[PDB]
């Protein structure tokens, strides 16, 4: 199907401490394939040179220190002092379709938590949050970095994930499904809790939903967050509350990618 | 592939 | 600044089966600043050999992290998580539940 690679950048600065921490950690979907840590890979990966390695290490530590200076320049421009710890987060990279053609590119910051300035989708024009990005984004007109990010975006971005997925296609092609059942938990005499569950399924998108009566129960459904069993795939259950003797009125229904169609799932004594 | 962050916010 | 307090799952990665080597997870998740504390416990005590995964971000910002440990579940064990957070005015403990 559709695919995405991206970049999840975290760099905190911690006064009194060292220099601040850089993490620099690459998914394709689901999968993380490398991780750059300043405090010191895929199987798909080792197979490109150690050319390809030094290449993304030079730039692992470029970023470190341009991140760096970052962090300084933002406590500028919010008037911070020196003794707090601050974070600055990016994300970048692209998302393609089954042709393996561009369907969108990202490159956006956020301090502390709060969105900072994003690169538009057009790829060549910025948001800012607030006056202090607003500098940020007069400097990045000035010294043209939009056409910088969209030549790596519209270029590597798109030319590294389509050979990433051709080289890993064995597990970034594969779509596991979900392992689905019923369980059911007895509450007190009057009620008990159905819960559905979705085990070692690839990749994390899923929709897990009861319905009474044919009806969505949105309001009335525990969902859990999505989560990593530690295996390359991931676990989700919903559940709802029921009278008892009415479980045969409730059905869960599950959609995920690796399915030829669709679940429907009952509590079955 | 990674990309260069070149620039300072 | 805002802060955001940690979700907490703990699960095993196999579905639970007494006498069996399993893994028991604790999954931290929706989190920010990134700085955390996870202990899994074995009856109270701090289990020694616990590993985590590498610092990433949800869309929304806010962080995760699987904190993992090779586990032989039995019927009188009791396994849990201990988080603290700056959020947090002390330790939470989530303990491991087969049903959740």
């Amino acid at each position: 199907g559709s695919h995405s690679m991206r970049y999840f950048d975290t760099a905190m600065s911690r006064p009194g401490r060292g220099e601040p921490r850089f993490i620099s950690v690459g998914y394709v979907d689901d999968t993380q394939f490398v991780r750059f840590d300043s405090d010191a890979r895929a199987p798909w990966i080792e197979q490109e040179g150690p050319e390809y390695w030094d290449r993304n290490t030079q730039i692992f530590k470029t970023n470190t220190q341009t991140d760096r200076e970052s962090l300084r320049n933002l406590r500028g421009y919010y008037n911070q002092s020196e003794a707090g710890s601050h974070t600055l987060q990016s994300m970048y990279g692209c998302d393609v379709g089954p042709d393996g053609r561009l369907l969108r590119g990202h490159n956006q910051y956020a301090y502390d938590g709060k969105d900072y300035i994003a690169l538009n989708e057009d790829l060549r024009s910025w948001t800012a949050a607030d006056t202090a990005a607003q500098i940020t984004q007069r400097k990045w007109e000035a010294a043209r970095v939009a056409e910088q990010d969209r030549a790596y975006l519209e270029g590597t971005c798109v030319e590294w994930l389509r050979r990433y997925l051709e080289n890993g296609k064995d597990t970034l092609e594969r779509a596991d499904p979900p392992k689905t059942h019923v369980t059911h938990h007895p509450i007190s005499d009057h009620e008990a809790t159905l819960r559905c569950w979705a085990l070692g399924f690839y990749p994390a998108e899923i929709t897990l939903t009861w319905q009474r009566d044919g009806e969505d129960q949105t309001q009335d459904t525990e969902l859990v967050e999505t989560r990593p069993a530690g295996d390359r795939t991931f676990q989700k259950w919903a559940a709802v509350v029921v009278p008892s003797g009415e479980e045969q009125r409730y059905t869960c229904h599950v959609q995920h990618e690796g399915l030829p169609k669709p679940l429907t799932l009952r509590w079955e004594p | 592939h990674s990309k260069k962050k070149c620039d300072e916010l | 600044m805002i802060q955001r307090t940690p979700k907490i799952q703990v699960y095993s990665r196999h579905p639970a089966e007494n006498g069996k080597s399993n893994f028991l997870n604790c999954y931290v998740s929706g989190f920010h600043p990134s700085d955390i504390e996870v202990d899994l416990l074995k009856n109270g005590e701090r289990i020694e050999k616990v590993e985590h995964s590498d610092l990433s971000f949800s869309k929304d910002w806010s962080f995760y992290l699987l904190y993992y440990t090779e586990f032989t579940p039995t019927e009188k064990d009791e396994y849990a998580c201990r988080v603290n957070h700056v959020t947090l005015s002390q330790p939470k403990i989530v303990k491991w539940d087969r049903d959740m």
